[PDB]
């Protein structure tokens, strides 16, 4: 009787979802109210749902030319472009010029033709004020005859996945931190260009040098113990102050934020990571 | 003896209101009662849900996608599945619709569902997901309780009208292809790396991987190893990949563990080699 508990619930259920009584009486309203209204859900609805799900818009383009044959208006509030450019151009207009050979490879149907499946990642031309703006959309679609005739039927949607730090700037003027990486030792084995506004070094100025050598001798105890700390802390993150050597403005006080890189799988230590900021 | 007079009178009208549900003549006699019932719930409900929306190629979305719609209640309930999603999972949207999400994922991704129903825009939600599928390369050949786990990466919105609708895809199991060790280091890699990045396949073979990643998407990559390490399968964001005498180029990679046991990486070049006067590793100084 588990099983007409759950048939009550059920019943009453359906009784709160009609717009109108006994189990039967309410099963045979459900019956005319069925009527009311063969998939589940309308292309339509489906259309909008995908809609709301993907910040994303549909294509049909000519496999040989690429021609734009159709363009949804999802593609104003997706790409900022009105289907004033996309209409009468090709899919090549709106690519990034280095994407059109592996466009026209997928827009070939040499291998696989008629109902045969695409799935690309390209960079198209957002509204600019300027000067082009890219961005990267992700395509999925498939082949089809376009009642000369073969066409690309395909989908496009921006963040698919989570947006990289493109950048770190958290300002618009002078940047004023980098991010670096050393080794156990504490050599410089990556850094970022940003070294060159902080601290006026070129980036082959600081790898192969310790960061030590940076640093003033008054501080080098308090900068190796913290070092020494984020060995032993293992993904945790500790913040030093020291003088750090710059080319020009003599010493510059800097806080150097680290942490150890864990290998995922072996938990060895992979590099420690830096964020050098000039306090 | 009335009693049961009037219960055969109710279940044929239950089996009228079957006939009422928006599937197949003769799909109708493969259910149950209490299924029967369920689908017709969550009809109405999607009716509900899709009324409030304000609003010949429609039928071009659903083909164009390659994984399946779902919508999902605050409470964890499949308010709905396409159709397709029988090919992802085997299970049809016939046996799914009405039941519980948490009743069909593997149990450790459940804090992350629900963290999930509570860089990124405030609203927009990217999550791996393992759920339940009955699929081989033979079809559909496990009955449910021999069922295996399906990674989904899953990307959607969070709409109060209250839902999250995702786009659920599956990661291809293995054309740029590396192999790697669970360590990441290179077993193997792809001729084309020369006219991509610069580097020979034998010079990256015993190196680790994250040597070669820009530190601003170390943590980005690292989470992604993560869940291909605990998952499975996984599928990265952009990141950059460092050229062997300077710059990098923007790339997304899936990966899969195979097999004693590896990792088959598949890349996608999203961009060429940006800044390439610009070193930014020792190795690039070493080369340039
Ligand atoms: C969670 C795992 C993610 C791995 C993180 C590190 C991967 C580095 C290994 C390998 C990076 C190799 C990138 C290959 C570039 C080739 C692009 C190309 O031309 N492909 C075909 C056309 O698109």
């Amino acid at each position: 009787r588990r099983r007409r508990n759950k048939m009550t619930a059920y019943i009453t259920e359906l009784s709160d979802m009609v717009p109108t009584p006994d189990k039967l009486t309410i099963l045979r309203m459900a019956v005319s109210h069925m009527k009311s209204l063969p998939s589940f859900l309308t292309d339509q609805e489906l259309k909008h749902l995908i809609l709301e799900a993907a910040d994303g818009f549909l294509f049909i383009v000519s496999c040989e030319t690429g021609r734009v044959v159709y363009v949804s208006d999802s593609v104003t509030p997706v790409l900022n472009q009105p289907q004033s450019e996309w209409f009468g151009s090709t899919l090549y207009d709106q690519v990034h010029p280095d994407d059109v050979d592996k466009l026209r490879e997928q827009l070939s149907t040499s291998e696989n033709a008629m109902g045969s499946r695409r799935s690309f990642i390209c960079r198209m031309r957002c509204g600019t004020s300027s000067e082009p703006h890219f961005v990267v959309v992700h395509c999925t679609g498939y082949i089809k005859a376009w009642p000369s005739k073969f066409c690309l039927v395909a989908i496009g949607r921006l963040q698919v996945t989570s947006s990289p730090n493109c950048t770190d700037m958290s300002n618009i003027c002078q940047p004023t931190e980098f991010i670096s990486r050393h080794n156990i030792e504490g050599i410089f084995t990556f850094v970022d260009h940003r070294c060159v506004a902080t601290v006026g070094y070129q980036p082959q100025e600081l790898l192969g040098k310790n960061i030590v050598e940076f640093c003033h001798p008054e501080d080098q105890q308090l900068l190796r113990d913290s070092f020494q700390q984020v060995v032993k802390l293992k993904g945790q993150v500790l913040s030093v102050m020291f003088r750090f050597r710059s080319k020009t403005r003599e010493w510059l006080w800097m806080r150097t934020s680290s942490f150890t890189f864990q290998n995922p799988y072996s938990d060895e230590i992979e590099y420690i990571i830096c964020t050098n900021t000039n306090v | 003896d009335a009693a049961r007079s009037r219960r055969s009178q109710e279940t044929e009208v239950l089996y009228q209101l079957a006939h009422t549900l928006p599937f197949a003549r003769g799909v109708s006699a493969h259910l149950d009662k209490a299924s029967i019932m369920r689908l017709t719930i969550s009809y109405l409900r999607m009716h509900r849900l899709c009324a409030a929306g304000e609003w010949p190629l429609d039928a071009c979305y659903l083909k164009a996608l390659e994984g399946f719609v779902m919508v999902l209640t605050a409470e964890g309930d499949m308010a709905y599945l396409s159709e397709n999603v029988s090919k992802h999972l085997g299970l049809s949207q016939l046996e799914l619709i009405g039941h519980s999400i948490f009743d069909f994922i593997h149990p450790c991704d459940q804090e992350e569902l629900q963290d999930a129903l509570t860089l990124e825009a405030p609203t927009e939600r990217h999550f791996s997901l393992r759920m339940k599928s009955t699929l081989t390369s033979r079809g559909r050949t496990l009955n449910l309780k021999a069922a295996t786990w399906k990674v989904l990466h899953c990307s959607g919105h969070m709409r109060a009208y209250q839902c999250l609708v995702l786009i659920c895809e599956a990661i291809p199991h293995p054309a740029f292809l590396s192999r790697h060790s669970l360590d990441m280091k290179f077993t193997y890699c792809d001729e084309r790396i020369a006219e991509v990045a610069g580097y020979s396949p034998d010079d990256l073979i015993g190196c680790s991987a994250y040597e070669y990643i820009h530190a601003l998407d170390s943590d980005a990559v690292s989470r992604s190893i993560h869940t291909l390490l605990s998952k499975g399968q996984a599928v990265t964001g952009q990141y950059r990949f460092l050229a062997r005498t300077g710059g990098y180029l923007w790339t997304q990679t899936q990966a899969t563990v195979v097999s004693s046991e590896s990792i088959i990486c598949v890349h996608f070049l999203i961009s060429r080699v940006e800044e390439t006067g610009v070193v930014l590793s020792l190795e690039q100084t070493e080369q340039h």
